[PDB]
């Protein structure tokens, strides 16, 4: 409506004014007068703020902030959840053992003993102990009284504290083992389902429960059913698969639906985790864009810099605990602070300055400016070296640093609207002279090599790479002319004097300068 | 010598076959050897 | 380039080693010096001249 | 391409892909901290800009 109008009045006229397109209607704006001049037509005719920090604010503004207390319960939240996944892997078997084989490697002098634990809930003595449990507990599998006996060893694991990184290492290696024993059923199940149209409750009735001999598949195979011959095609892999199974069910030690529960719990634990956290950071989005505002001219532009803030309130939020009793506004910027702070000194400039030259450059800016202020006039590279305690050779360096590339579109003729890149010349082409004085020089070699004996033109060939595809030693031309590497040189220096002196040789000294 | 040209879509792996390798990382050269 | 290897064998000359990066008259121009002036850095020499 | 002294000249194309791959890393860096889906929405904006 409003804008047919402003299109019957352009079409009358031709032409139209900002006022009256802008009354009849910023980046929305903008698109209404790109597409307005359009026609100068149908989809036009037809036809939020596209800004990326506008949606940004947008979707960050649909949140709660948090109260003192309303962290506190987040906080237990995510305790809870990793506390869950510790009991989940408490029962893991191999778990202890590659702990006690690692220890056993430090205590073989290959890693320092704090690096392998961060203490415990001394160091030696608690390890002989968990030593002492493993031992005591391994040859106790015996069945009826075993339970206990690794429920109490688990118990006594509880109390050591373990380094984050083989912590994680435990958790993807259990992580991978149940992976190749899913990607193994998976197999089983769909060269058993889909090949065979094999009802899912023959697979629960028979799979179920046991899931470890060959009942549930081979002896299956004689059930009077279109599925178990079919089977019969496919009885190798699921052979194999059943083989892979039964191998692995040792490792684990346990009941494979004990495994799936101990999973589904870990799952649920950091989910738990998760949800807390995002929780968490969707509240302090407005905290690291209110940190994120003293960065503006450095080189970043704004919505790189919040995201950079983003990615510390993340690492922040995961190293956070309420005993302390930081409000988070305090153990939080100083996360945000450093992440900016790093991003702004890798990623800022074309050519790339490690942080510490980045540092040095920005007290000599700080140094200079007090002494400009101070002393009145400037300070100079040897008042500078004297009061920022440096070689003087080392401040030169500094301050001869390439600065910032010119841009190379930069109107610099105000003429013609010539650019600066239109004045740099290419320095390594060859001038059109050089090339004809070389195919001279060739042509004058060619003629003057003629000129004696073919053995000397040979050898001297042989030599020097004159149109030969590669240079050869004395040796190699001996091997072609059956002499060892000496009458070759005489004849070298043979030709070498004829060439000399002239009469032979001329135009040569005319190229030679 | 082609007597004739011709425009099109690329398909991701026309643009791959067009390349020598992939660009990492956003780095220029070194600011002190000046080499890539 | 080899053939160049050849000459400098020939006529035994060594390599320069240093361009020519010198200041001349540009061409066309035919004038007289009236005045010269030399800027050092602090930490130089003040050759001769200067 | 360097100019005569420390300075240095640059087309405008070098500025847009290193932000393009700073941007692109930046992006693959954070898939992988299973971050809140409202930080990797705008990075895919912000890629998507670039
Ligand atoms: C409107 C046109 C602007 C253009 C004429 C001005 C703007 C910035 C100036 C350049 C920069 O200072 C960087 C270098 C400094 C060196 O010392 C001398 C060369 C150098 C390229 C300068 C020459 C010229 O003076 C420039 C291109
Ligand atoms: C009025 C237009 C000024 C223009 C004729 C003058 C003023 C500054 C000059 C350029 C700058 O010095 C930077 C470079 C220096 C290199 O040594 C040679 C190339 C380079 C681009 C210069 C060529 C030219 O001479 C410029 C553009």
């Amino acid at each position: 409506s409003q804008l047919k109008l402003l299109v019957t009045r352009g079409k009358e006229q031709g032409y139209l004014t900002y006022a009256e397109v802008n009354d009849h209607l910023d980046a929305d704006d903008l698109m209404l007068a790109e597409n307005t001049a359009d026609e100068d037509a149908a989809e036009a005719a037809a036809q939020r703020t596209t800004d990326p920090v506008r949606m940004y604010m947008r979707e960050m503004g649909t949140v709660e902030l948090l109260t003192r207390e309303g962290e506190i319960d987040i906080a237990k939240r995510i305790e809870d959840g990793i506390n869950q996944v510790q009991c989940s892997v408490a029962e893991y078997p191999e778990a202890i053992t590659y702990l006690l084989e690692q220890y056993d490697r430090v205590e073989a002098e290959e890693a320092r003993l704090s690096d392998l634990i961060t203490g415990f809930v001394l160091a030696r003595e608690k390890f002989a102990e968990l030593r002492a449990q493993y031992v005591v507990t391994r040859d106790t599998i015996k069945h009826a009284t075993a339970q206990e006996e690794i429920l109490k060893l688990s118990e006594v694991f509880k109390q050591f504290r373990l380094v984050p990184k083989q912590f994680d290492y435990l958790v993807n290696s259990m992580r991978v083992m149940m992976d190749r024993v899913r990607t193994q059923e998976r197999l089983i199940m769909k060269l058993c389902v889909e090949q065979c149209k094999m009802p899912k409750k023959n697979f629960i009735t028979l799979f179920t429960g046991n899931e470890t001999s060959d009942t549930w598949f081979n002896a299956a195979i004689a059930m009077n059913k279109p599925w178990s011959e079919k089977l019969h095609d496919v009885s190798e892999e699921v052979h194999r698969a059943l083989q892979k199974l039964q191998q692995i069910e040792e490792e684990t030690g346990l009941t494979i639906e004990q495994v799936k529960d101990i999973n589904r719990r870990m799952s649920i634990g950091e989910a738990k985790a998760r949800r807390a956290k995002k929780e968490m950071v969707e509240a302090n989005l407005r905290l690291v864009i209110s940190i994120a505002k003293k960065y503006t001219n450095r080189g970043l532009q704004f919505l790189d810099l919040i995201q950079e803030g983003n990615i510390g309130l993340m690492k922040a939020v995961d190293k956070f605990e309420y005993r302390r009793g930081y409000k988070f506004s305090t153990y939080a910027t100083w996360w945000i602070r450093q992440a900016i702070t790093r991003s702004i000194a890798d990623q800022a400039r074309t050519i790339r300055i490690p942080v510490h030259m980045i540092e040095t450059i920005n007290k000599l800016n700080r140094i200079s400016r007090q002494m400009l202020q101070e002393m009145g006039r400037e300070p100079t590279p040897e008042e500078l070296a004297e009061r920022m305690l440096m070689p003087e050779d080392k401040i030169r360096k500094v301050l001869k640093i390439a600065k910032e590339p010119i841009s190379m579109e930069t109107p610099i003729g105000d003429d013609e609207d010539s650019h600066l890149g239109d004045f740099i010349e290419d320095t390594t082409l060859e001038l059109p002279l050089d090339s004809a004085t070389t195919e001279s020089l060739r042509a004058a070699t060619h003629d003057v090599l003629a000129g004696l004996t073919a053995r000397e033109a040979k050898v001297l060939r042989m030599r020097f790479g004159i149109d030969m595809n590669t240079d050869y030693t004395l040796e190699e031309v001996g091997k072609q002319f059956d002499v060892t590497r000496e009458r070759i040189r005489q004849i070298e220096a043979k030709a070498l004097r004829k060439l000399r002196h002239p009469s032979r040789s001329e135009v040569l000294r005319s190229f030679l300068d | 010598e082609f007597d004739a040209i011709k425009i099109a879509l690329a398909s991701p792996d026309m643009i791959r076959s067009w390349s020598f390798g992939e660009v990492k990382k956003p780095e220029t050269i070194n600011y002190r050897t000046f080499k890539p | 380039t080899p053939e160049e290897k050849l000459l400098r064998a020939i006529f035994g000359e060594k390599a320069s080693d240093v361009k020519d990066s010198s200041l001349r008259v540009p061409n066309g121009v035919s004038g007289t010096v009236i005045d010269v002036q030399v800027f050092t850095r602090d930490g130089v020499e003040k050759d001769k001249r200067a | 391409v360097p100019l005569d002294g420390g300075r240095f000249a640059t087309s405008d194309l070098n500025d847009l892909y290193r932000r393009v791959i700073n941007r692109n890393n930046r992006l693959k860096r954070l898939l992988d901290l299973a971050a809140p889906d409202i930080i990797v929405r705008n990075e895919k904006r912000m890629l998507q800009e670039a």
